[PDB]
DNA sequence: TCAATATCCACCTGCAGATTCTACCAAAAGTGTATTTGGAAACTGCTCCATCAAAAGGCATGTTCAGCTGAATTCAGCTGAACATGCCTTTTGATGGAGCAGTTTCCAAATACACTTTTGGTAGAATCTGCAGGTGGATATTGAT
DNA sequence: ATCAATATCCACCTGCAGATTCTACCAAAAGTGTATTTGGAAACTGCTCCATCAAAAGGCATGTTCAGCTGAATTCAGCTGAACATGCCTTTTGATGGAGCAGTTTCCAAATACACTTTTGGTAGAATCTGCAGGTGGATATTGA
């Protein structure tokens, strides 16, 4: 048992801030990045699901992920475009 | 009976994982979870193995720059303990919030 | 003789239609345009790209709804689809 | 005859929105469909500011819309804040807002 | 004589301004700004008057925005007192350069 | 006519300090005057430039306000008030 | 058919640039989306520029002045040499 | 006898031009802007896999991946620039630890 | 410094997994024509920009002066790093079964065309008015005592 | 714990710079009758994608200790705000010449449209190759003393 979010642990979330050069992490962070993490998450797998509705599938693609990020202003380079 | 003293393999990690460029998230929690949302805006999707590695490379890529905004934060406030008043600063003069 | 065009009257029209008391300054004018146009440029802009996704040459009212739903915030999406879908189904009983 | 508007209940021309949206170079063909339901989707937006504007008119004791007006709608409104998040109102000014920590003991 | 305690003009001040939208640079040593700089670039230009008037809303627009995200700084550093370094923080985060 | 010069000194200490006001600063450093003309330069420089570009691409030699909103237009920075 | 990408003419480039240099196949994916960007960002411009102006023909001008507009300063330069050079050189022979 | 060839490039004039006409960016396209944007593209092109083969070598290492492309980029002040708001898959990011965080 | 941990760092070493190299077909790309235009060139009507003159007073410039903010120091409370433990959740590696992208192949509905009428909009005149700017007291809001 | 000193507010006023209306065209929607497609709609396939197993293997979750970071309290030197005296320089109003948009028209050079003819780039195999990951054995970098 337990939620999903929390499945993003403590020294996941640490190896993150270490190759952003953080060398001391408040207890606070851990909760507080899950949650910056979620509406991340959510806004852009709402555009790429969006994107997958109107090509009428049921399979979300490289493609709608990488449209969903472009138009979050992250753009990613690697998977098709 | 030999032990560092604190900080200093903080330093250590940040100069290996500066230099690796592997995720860092473990992936079936990362799955579990983008799955967990996707399910709330269209049930009963399916996900290319790629569209799973692009979401999670933007993810990380996203979190260490918000965690080296952050960094920024903690030094001019004269400390080196990020907060989570300093993550909500870096957000904020972003525009994120 | 050089004539521009401009959503000024019909900005005006919905202006009486939610404050039949208040009028508009010229310059406020000037921004309802900016904004139509910029809205009006985002959406297209979108709906063309969805379009070339999916290797579709035409422009349907379905591109339009899901650029309005990629582009407007929560509510406000809601009800700009709604009105949307109202006033094609209006359109489309002759 | 009759105006593609009025067939389609709005105030927003229709036949002008097609003619931007064939001259846009957004597309090789465009559907009927598409640009009313684009002018309807324009015009829900602005009724929903100039809906909000007007009640910024009203409290400030004025009967004409200005720039200042449109800011305190949009500003105000979280979702019109967020859409325009990116966009600078000619003449609009800032919301009125000092932090607690700057106001006197 | 009487004398207002330093920080109560400047309160005073910041609720004047922020009721108000008139621009705040004085309109000529604008425009002299715009064509030296102009003037830099290409020779001979000539400015349409609201092309004047754009570019003074948009630097006013964008100095005042940057100006509250530097006050956020100061105020997260703990001080009151913006400094060229809060500026510096805010531009870098910003991403003008990050 | 004459030669242009120094005018960034036109940007005076009053005036920035009033826009630190509208943006909610209580108190300014004595440094803050020569920081804030510096990144006025820059953000004026950049945008002049590709306003000019715009201007210069239409075969103009006069700058109108649709250059300046395309120019600002490009760096993220929508403007609403001059579109005609 | 099927679907096309710019791999051939990366590769070809790179053999001209670092003839012992290989490219992983990951960093052919950087690449590829790095030329689909580009190109659309520099179409996409050129495309306004010609709207601007009310022109219906996206010729090298509007490319060129869409290179100045998008790339940073000095790479500006060498792209507006590059590409001058290839009409200059299609042009003639 | 292809366009490329005759442009001098190594990049695909004839696609370039496919791809500008039925891009929808203009209802007509002139002969010289494929050639152009085609040129502008290797050049680039070029550009970066040069920066990218020397971060190669610079690590005993003759193929050129992702994390090389991301140092070439980063560390190079114009396509740094250029390529701001991209995120390179797999590049990771810059080693660089801030002076206040390291000891003696 | 001296010494005992652990950390890094080279120099080799040998597959396993990608890479690179090969051998062949539809689908773009190059031709050769026959038509179309897009938009430069050559005048030119005529907004709109750059300039200059003048006067007025709103504001920028300097200075004095001392309130209180930022920079230093010091202190100790307790938060977050370093660790050794003990355990299980993630990794992975086949195995299938099958949900479903991608094609194919009609074509009926939906669009684009080419031309002709028909208004709805836009560019100024002619009118109609919020409210900018002013003034006076009524109301606080500050700051010294 | 009031009181002077100012700053802030509200209401009442009234001409005019700036909206609203009012007319007259004509650019461009709307109406029609053909000549095209577009892109669903079933029917089928091979992919890819979840599920399921099934172990091991890190990698995470825990509880201790305590180094040292952050926040609190105090100081105080000096910067920056408030208030003045001065008088400069922007703002306001008008008037002009003419630089240079913008509007027309005229019209080749260049782009679009086929109808074909060739060539190239994308695939699905075939044949190497680069490091990854592992092994020492050698100085480093730490931390205790
Ligand atoms: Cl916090
Ligand atoms: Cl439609
Ligand atoms: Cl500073
Ligand atoms: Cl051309
Ligand atoms: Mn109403
Ligand atoms: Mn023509
Ligand atoms: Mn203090
Ligand atoms: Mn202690
Ligand atoms: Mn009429
Ligand atoms: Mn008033
Ligand atoms: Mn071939
Ligand atoms: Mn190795």
């Amino acid at each position: 048992l337990r939620d999903n979010i929390q499945g993003i642990t403590k020294p996941a979330i640490r190896r993150l801030a270490r190759r952003g050069g953080v060398k001391r992490i408040s207890g606070l962070i851990y909760e507080e990045t899950r949650g910056v993490l979620k509406v991340f998450l959510e806004n852009v797998i709402r555009d790429a699901v969006t994107y997958t509705e109107h090509a009428k599938r049921k399979t979300v693609t490289a493609m709608d992920v990488v449209y969903a990020l472009k138009r979050q202003g992250r753009t990613l380079y690697g998977f098709g475009g | 009976p030999h032990r560092y003293r604190p900080g200093t393999v903080a330093l250590r990690e940040i100069r290996r994982y500066q230099k690796s460029t592997e995720l860092l998230i473990r992936k079936l929690p990362f799955q579990r979870l983008m799955r967990e949302i996707a399910q709330d805006f269209k049930t009963d999707l399916r996900f290319q193995s790629s569209a799973v590695m692009a979401l999670q490379e933007a993810c990380e890529s996203y979190l260490v720059g918000l965690f080296e905004d952050t960094n920024l934060c903690v030094i001019h406030a004269k400390r080196v303990t990020i907060m989570p008043k300093d993550i909500q600063l870096a957000r904020r003069i972003r525009g994120e919030r | 003789r050089s004539r521009k065009e401009s959503y000024s009257i019909y900005v005006y029209k919905v202006l009486k239609q939610v404050h039949p008391d208040t009028g508009i300054s010229s310059k406020a004018m000037g921004i309802m345009n900016s904004f139509v146009n910029d809205i009006f440029e985002r959406i297209a802009g979108e709906a063309s790209r969805l379009a070339h996704y999916n290797k579709r040459s035409t422009i349907t009212s379905r591109e339009i709804q899901t650029a309005v739903r990629l582009l407007l915030p929560g509510e406000l999406a809601k009800h700009a689809v709604s009105e949307g879908t109202k006033a094609v189904t209006k359109y489309t009983s002759a | 005859a009759k105006t593609r508007s009025s067939r389609a209940g709005l105030q927003f021309p229709v036949g002008r929105v097609h003619r931007l949206l064939r001259k846009g170079n957004y597309s090789e063909r465009v559907g009927a469909g598409a640009p009313v339901y684009l002018a309807a989707v324009l015009e829900y937006l602005t009724a929903e500011i100039l809906e909000l504007a007007g009640n910024a008119a009203r409290d400030n004791k004025k009967t004409r819309i200005i720039p200042r007006h449109l800011q305190l709608a949009i500003r105000n409104d979280e979702e019109l804040n967020k859409l325009l998040g990116r966009v600078t109102i000619a003449q609009g000014g800032v919301l009125p807002n000092i932090q607690a920590v700057l106001l006197p003991k």
